[PDB]
């Protein structure tokens, strides 16, 4: 059962309809113009999309802080 | 040739051949292994249309128009659940992009006639 301490919640991945043209800036002519970076290693290829964070950057699985 | 789709897209779905979800799409974009992919046409959606119409003519991909997007999802398979007759609980997919192993079928001839010509 429960205790008197409150339960402690978890980062569930809540849902957001229709993210994939976030992926992309679809744009008028048929060139593709992206707002995020990659992962350069081969471990991880482009299509492994990374962490939007706003000054430092996160690869796919490799854990490579990209900072500036 | 519906049927030949079938066939095509059901062995996909025995071997894992079919790259399902957008998702996976933009992999397979990305990976350039795109050998065949199905697009639903004069749906209800509010922008998706010009993207995935980039998507689908982006570089040596068919152009495959089917009529509604949650019967696409019956071809692939989202809520095969109760086989012996309809579904009835089914959530829809936009679009579904192949990777073809086995590509020395039966059909497959006239699909890959009507590919080049
Ligand atoms: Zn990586």
């Amino acid at each position: 059962k429960s205790y008197t301490t409150p339960k402690k919640n978890k980062h569930k991945r809540k849902k957001v309809k229709l993210a994939v043209l976030k992926y992309y800036k679809v744009d008028e002519n048929g060139k593709i113009s992206r707002l995020r970076r990659e992962c350069p290693s081969d471990e991880c290829g482009a299509g492994v999309f990374m962490a939007s964070h706003f000054d430092r950057h996160y690869c796919g699985k490799c854990c490579l802080t990209y900072c500036f | 040739v519906n049927t030949a789709l079938q066939e095509v897209l059901k062995t996909a779905l025995i071997h894992d051949g079919l790259a399902r979800g957008i998702r996976e799409a933009a992999k397979a974009l990305d990976k350039r292994q795109a050998h065949l992919c199905v697009l639903a046409s004069n749906c209800d959606e509010p922008m998706y249309v010009k993207l995935v119409e980039a998507l689908c003519a982006e570089h040596q991909i068919n152009l495959i128009k089917v009529d509604d997007n949650k019967k696409l999802g019956e071809w692939v398979g989202l809520c095969k659940i109760d086989r012996e007759g309809k579904p009835r609980k089914v959530v829809g997919c936009s679009c579904v992009v192949v990777k073809d192993y086995g590509k020395e079928s039966q059909a497959k001839d006239v699909i890959e006639e009507y590919f080049k010509c």
